[PDB]
């Protein structure tokens, strides 16, 4: 909303405040147009430098989503929002996305009416074996990148609203400074959560006075 | 209810089964080979009956020619399609 | 209701709008003429062979300057006549559509009895007529009737008047 | 099989010109547009479903089922006799299942 | 070396009397007459193109010396779209390499009886329902116009190219194909919901400035250009040494 | 036991959605596709003169070459086919947004805007696509009002009393003048400005009458396809004669079946001057000829370029103006009913003289009453009121080989193939559909017959046979590769 806030300046902060001055003061015509031609440069301070990472990066690689098949889109998924070191779904919300999308990757690639092999979303709780099972009736959708409904549909199931905001940027459009800023302040108490566990990715308030 | 329905001009006729008879056995010629058809189907015997009943010289060229250049090493399929057809292509003859 | 010649604004406007086959308000005011044919070098020469025909005499490079420009440049010498082009477009326009007995005559007498519209409105509804030609045939009198209707308040809307 | 002939006409067992035109059609030589055969049976199986019937629901359609199943079966032998009586074929009798 | 192939790879034929054009055309490959499978026929519907057609394959392969007994199996598209003209023979071309690509051999769903004049022509078979087949090797396309434009194509397997190249040169290109297969659908799904299949192109590939350059230089290319994005001739990328 | 105990008993299904695949062709191991060719072939090939097929389209009376496909193979759509159909025919559209207070993302009907599911689609639509596909009765909608029923003529009359004048403009009232001479009396009505036209006896009117013809039906595109629905713009559609349109779709429907999404990428490969256009049509643009021939007559506002829009060669220019950009051979040829195949001849003939490394090949024709009606009067299409005396619905009426055939169908649309070197193939990894291995044309000989087809084609299997009775090394793979 504009408003002052002291932070920290982290690697993330510092980045946010480099897209404060060159991104998110810019008018509505000229935002989207500087967004497509600062893609690369973007992305990859996104991926290098802040607590929300590039969804589309495969092996360190920037894709799209277009550009990426089902499995690796599950796979990044099970990646920014399931914790290894606890063996859990930092948040249910999240395991719905993730279990909603498989869902929609078993219809996309059945050719007759069947039974989901993910009956309860609680079959995530381990979440590579619901993978690998959905990925080996579904063999296809190894080698096939994301249907263009398929990729409009994941971006409206990261706009719901009675949802956990999703710990990823997953395109650069109009809606890029509510990606980039909405719930910002939960990362430093669980840091287990981003990506290298690395406090400098994090928003962390806090006074410049009373840090004396 | 006794409004006509005949008229002359709508009879159709049908009478090719000289066609026919080649494109029924090599319907079932690609059965075998794809395992539709087995050792064991009762619609293999209905379907050398209905051959047999339209044989002729042009129709036991015709089986001679796929049944001969059949590779019976492509597969158990390839096998069973070499025997069936040459025990056909003798019964097409018998009955000529 | 006040007699007032037609504006070289309306006529102009009236007069692209109708050989680009798009509606009145679907091309602005303030655009050049390369602009809106950008593609077909055919239609820009024929667009002004035709604006040389109904205002006379034309300045250098038209086509390079924005419409609301050049109605100014042609509205001092316009004197609120028809000319030929337009004329002519509107007796086709009478002719190719309308039913039976509906003359451009019986049509501006329609306009003063029931709207009350002179000679120079009528002119500028039949104007308006032009930019919105129905592509049909206009079945009955009355089906043509309610067409100089719908023309005139449209007419009304775009000079500003109330009827 | 080999000599098998299937020739399909569209026709109405209820219609007593139906059935004169049917058996006209099988006797005509090929010049005058016909198939010039000569019948050597006649299975006449058409038929209609009447169903919750009774006596006194008797009407229209069990009149007219009856005029399929019974009175022009009974036409269509009598066209074929007319036909071949005509052709003086007293040696060729079709048989009627 | 090209012409050195060209002379006994390509073009063994063209001056030889004792080889068809037709046989030559299939040689090439290996394959025989009796490789020859599936006859697309012009097969209009008239009276005198549907035998003439019939007559002409008979005695190309009584000529070449087709074996008795192996027909060519005769596809007859138009009794499903109708003939339309100019594109008749452009329709036949799409379903005969459906057939290669696929085995499957469509039938005429509309040959009700097939003519009995046509049972004398032993070397073509005019089936009614469709036949998969374990493999065509190769389809023949006849057109015959008005203004005695009659024409014919062979169309040959795809697979009999590939053994004419290294193990290192096919899965360099099964790799880019794969690929390009998948820029494919991802353009082909986007421009269908998006009713933006069809995208007009602005400007040439060249400004009117480089219009001259690129028609003179054989070996301009076009590249990337950083800022648009956009395929372009660069000018530094003309009369290059490079 | 409650609503919990019967709650984790039932299961949840999963109802497939269309998946739509361009159907690229199946590339094996190298190991099983070494195994089909001769071991000789290595090396002996020069692939710069082996044309290939990379990308095939067309535009139907049965949509796409994929749609057409499934109906002629299988004879129904599967679920991919029917959404696709569907979308063409323009009966269902893609939503993605705020449909009645939800987020909604996915096909909608095209009039009411209510979500449609992919499993309900051949529920809801299958039997008006199949109603409004291939060969059935013209649709007037489709043919500018025209109606074979009610085929519009005009008779010569000449008056035999004078007429109640009529007002007409003073340009209008010297042009009856002009025409009519002493038979017409023209004279000002001075309180307007306006002229009174009156024809006198002796002058010549054109009263119209209608003509019941008798060829019904056609092969049309489907109900409902617009250039629209795959992105031509409004400039262009009414700029351009409708096969104009065909063209172009099947042009990109083309390139998209040879992965080419962009045709600019072809000039990382070749110069512009390597890729050709050898695709033409029978008749061209015979929706522009009735526009100059019959609508300029009757006075009726035609576009002033219509001439243009007329020209076979004109359909090329429009996809060369629009999409491909190229300066290579541009060789239009008009073979009739061979258009196609003499299309694939003289692309082929331009690759292998390396005027070119690319070349789209085709033919496109276009349905009009005009046409209709003159291959009616040479007794070439199908008459269709005989086809109704004979019980034959319009699905049966093109019967090719059948003892009752009777004659053809017209129909209208357009087929594209791009083909190229293989060597240029392999290089930037297009799918490769076939081989043209072959492509000719032949004449027949001394005739007064224009439409008899002959047997000139014959020649392409000439061989001389005199002298068979050792066969020629020349034939043998094994010879031709010791020589190389
Ligand atoms: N005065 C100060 O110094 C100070 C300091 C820090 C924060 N704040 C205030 O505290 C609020 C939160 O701060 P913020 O930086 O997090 O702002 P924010 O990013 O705009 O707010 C978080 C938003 O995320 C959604 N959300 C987060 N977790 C969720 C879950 N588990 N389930 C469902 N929805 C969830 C909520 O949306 P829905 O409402 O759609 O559910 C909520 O509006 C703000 O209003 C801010 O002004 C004030």
């Amino acid at each position: 909303m504009g408003e002052p806030i002291h932070k920290i300046a982290t690697r993330g902060v510092m980045l946010w405040k480099e897209f404060d001055e060159t991104i998110f003061n810019l008018p509505k015509n000229k935002l989207v147009p500087t967004l497509e031609a600062k893609r690369d440069y973007i992305i990859s301070r996104l991926n290098a430098d802040f607590q929300k990472p590039w969804f589309a990066t495969v092996n360190g690689q920037a894709r799209d989503l277009a550009t990426m098949t089902y499995e690796e889109v599950a796979k990044r998924l099970v990646e920014l929002m399931f914790i290894r070191s606890t063996n859990s779904w930092f948040d249910v919300t999240w395991r719905t996305f993730t279990g909603d999308f498989l869902r929609r990757v078993e219809e996309r690639f059945t050719k007759s009416k069947t039974l989901s092999l993910i009956q309860s979303y609680s079959l995530l709780d381990k979440p590579d074996e619901a993978i690998e099972k959905v990925f080996n009736a579904y063999p296809a959708a190894r080698e096939q990148f994301l249907n263009a409904q398929d990729i409009d549909h994941f971006l409206s199931m990261c706009q719901n609203p009675m949802q956990k905001p999703v710990p990823f940027v997953p395109v650069l459009d109009r809606r890029f400074e509510i990606f980039f800023k909405k719930d910002s302040l939960w990362q430093s108490e669980h840091l287990e959560a981003v990506v290298d566990q690395d406090v400098q990715r994090t928003c962390i308030l806090h006074g410049p006075v009373a840090a004396q | 209810g006794v409004a006509t329905s005949f008229s002359r001009k709508k009879a159709r006729t049908f009478d090719s089964s000289w066609n026919w008879a080649k494109q029924s056995l090599l319907s079932l010629y690609f059965e075998i080979i794809h395992g539709v058809l087995k050792n064991v189907d009762r619609e293999v015997v209905s379907e050398a009956i209905n051959i047999m009943n339209r044989s002729n010289d042009a129709l036991i060229k015709f089986m001679e020619y796929h049944i001969s250049n059949t590779d019976e090493t492509k597969g158990e399929n390839y096998q069973l399609v070499k025997t069936l057809g040459e025990q056909l292509i003798e019964n097409c003859k018998q009955v000529l | 209701i006040a007699d007032e010649p037609v504006k070289a604004s309306l006529l102009l406007h009236v007069l692209v709008a109708h050989k680009l086959k798009k509606s009145l308000d679907s091309i602005p005011m303030s655009k050049t003429i390369k602009d809106l044919v950008g593609g077909k070098s055919t239609v820009q020469n024929e667009i002004l062979g035709d604006l040389g025909k109904e205002f006379g005499t034309t300045p250098e490079k038209p086509e390079e300057t924005p419409l609301e420009e050049l109605a100014e440049t042609f509205q001092d010498t316009f004197s609120g006549a028809l000319g030929k082009q337009s004329s002519s477009l509107l007796s086709r326009l009478i002719s190719s559509k309308m039913p039976g007995g509906f003359t451009i005559t019986v049509a501006r007498k329609y306009l003063q009895t029931r709207w009350g519209l002179p000679s120079g409105r009528q002119d500028g509804v039949l104007l308006v007529a032009l930019s919105n030609e129905p592509a049909a045939r206009l079945g009955s009198e009355a089906d043509a009737k309610a067409f100089l209707d719908s023309m005139a308040q449209k007419y009304a809307s775009i000079v500003g008047v109330d009827l | 099989a080999k000599g098998s002939t299937l020739i399909v006409v569209p026709f109405n067992q209820g219609s007593k010109q139906d059935v004169e035109a049917l058996i006209e059609f099988i006797y005509d030589t090929e010049k005058n547009g016909g198939l010039g055969w000569d019948l050597d049976a006649i299975i006449p199986f058409a038929a209609i479903p009447e169903q919750g019937i009774e006596l006194e629901h008797i009407d229209s359609k069990s009149e007219f089922a009856h005029r399929i199943m019974l009175t022009n079966i009974l036409r269509m032998m009598g066209c074929v006799k007319k036909q071949k009586s005509a052709r003086g074929i007293e040696t060729r009798p079709a048989q009627v299942i | 070396l090209r012409a050195a192939q060209q002379q006994w790879g390509n073009d063994f034929y063209k001056r030889d009397p004792r080889i068809a054009p037709l046989r030559g055309a299939l040689a090439t490959y290996g394959l025989t007459i009796d490789d020859l499978g599936v006859a697309s026929f012009h097969g209009t519907s008239t009276k005198a193109n549907d035998k003439n057609e019939s007559a002409t394959i008979n005695e190309m392969m009584k000529h070449l010396g087709r074996s008795e007994g192996n027909p060519v199996i005769g596809v007859f598209q138009k009794f499903l779209t109708g003939h339309p003209k100019g594109a008749a023979g452009a329709w036949m071309m799409n379903g005969a390499l459906q057939i290669l690509n696929s085995g499957i051999i469509p039938g005429n769903r509309n040959a009700d009886n097939v003519d009995k004049i046509l049972e004398q022509f032993e070397y073509v078979l005019y089936p009614s329902k469709t036949l998969k087949t374990d493999g065509v090797r190769a389809v023949s396309i006849t057109s015959f116009g008005f203004g005695q434009k009659g024409g014919q194509a062979i169309v040959v397997h795809p697979d009999y190219l590939y053994g004419a190249i290294t193990e290192d040169r096919y899965n360099e290109y099964v790799a880019k194909v794969s690929a390009r297969e998948k820029s494919a659908y991802k353009f082909f799904h986007n421009g269908m919901i998006y009713n933006k299949l069809f995208v007009s192109k602005e400007h040439a590939p060249y400004t009117d400035e480089l219009e001259e350059d690129v028609y003179l230089d054989p070996l301009a290319r076009v590249s990337k250009d950083k800022k648009s994005g956009s395929l372009t001739f660069n000018s530094k990328n003309i009369q290059s040494k490079d | 036991n409650g609503n919990s105990a019967d709650a984790a008993y039932a299961q949840v299904e999963i109802q497939p959605r269309a998946n739509i695949q361009l159907d690229f062709p199946e590339l094996k191991p190298y190991k099983q596709v070494k195994q089909i060719a001769p071991a000789e072939l290595e090396g002996l090939l020069d692939l710069e003169r082996v044309i290939v097929v990379t990308g095939f389209a067309e535009v139907g009376p049965w949509g796409s070459a994929r749609t057409r496909w499934e109906m002629e193979a299988f004879g129904e759509f599967s679920l991919e086919g029917c959404v696709e159909m569907a979308w063409i025919m323009g009966f269902i559209s893609y939503h993605n947004g705020n449909l009645k207070g939800r987020p909604y993302t996915g096909w909608v009907d095209s009039k009411t805007k209510e979500p449609v599911d992919d499993k309900d689609v051949k529920a809801k639509y299958e039997t008006s696509i199949l109603e409004h596909s291939g060969i059935r009765l013209i649709e007037p909608e489709l043919f500018n009002g025209y109606n074979p029923e009610k085929k519009e003529m005009i008779q010569e009359v000449i008056v035999e009393e004078d007429l109640e004048p009529f007002e007409a403009s003073k340009e209008t009232a010297e042009q009856f003048k002009h025409q009519h001479g002493d038979k017409v009396d023209i004279f000002e009505i001075p309180e307007t400005g306006e002229y009174s036209v009156k024809l006198l006896k002796g002058a010549t009117l054109y009263i119209p009458k209608a003509l019941r013809f008798d060829r019904l039906v056609a092969g049309q595109i489907p109900t409902g396809w617009n250039a629209k629905t795959y992105g031509i713009s409004d400039d262009i559609i009414s700029q351009v004669d409708p096969i104009t349109l065909f063209v172009l779709v099947s042009v990109v429907e083309a390139f998209i079946a040879s992965g080419i999404t962009d045709p600019y990428e072809m000039y990382k490969y070749v110069h512009v001057s390597e890729v050709g256009n050898c695709s033409g049509s029978g008749m061209g643009g015979v929706s522009a000829l009735r526009g100059m021939f019959k609508d300029r007559f009757k006075d009726e506002p035609v576009q002033n370029d219509i001439l243009q829009e007329s020209f076979i060669n004109t359909m090329s220019a429009w996809v060369n103006m629009l999409l491909i950009s190229s300066s290579g051979p541009i060789k239009t040829p008009v073979g009739a009913c061979a258009t196609s195949v003499e299309s694939v001849d003289i692309g082929v003939e331009t690759i292998l003289s390396g005027k070119a490394r690319i070349c789209i090949v085709g033919g496109y024709d276009d349905f009009q009453e005009e046409g209709s009606f003159e291959f009616g009067n040479m007794k070439a299409t199908s008459n269709t009121l005989e086809e109704f005396e004979h019980g034959r619905t319009p699905a049966e009426m093109s019967r090719p080989a059948t003892t009752t055939r009777n004659g053809f169908m017209e129909a209208q649309g357009a087929g594209i193939q791009i083909i190229m070197q293989a060597d240029l193939a392999l290089k930037m990894g297009v799918p490769i559909y076939g081989i043209v291995a072959m492509a000719a044309t032949a004449t027949d000989k001394i005739g007064r017959s224009v439409p008899a087809p002959g047997k000139g084609i014959l020649t392409t299997a000439r061989e001389h046979h005199s002298s068979v009775k050792y066969a020629s090394p020349n034939l043998n793979m094994k010879y031709r590769k010791r020589q190389l």
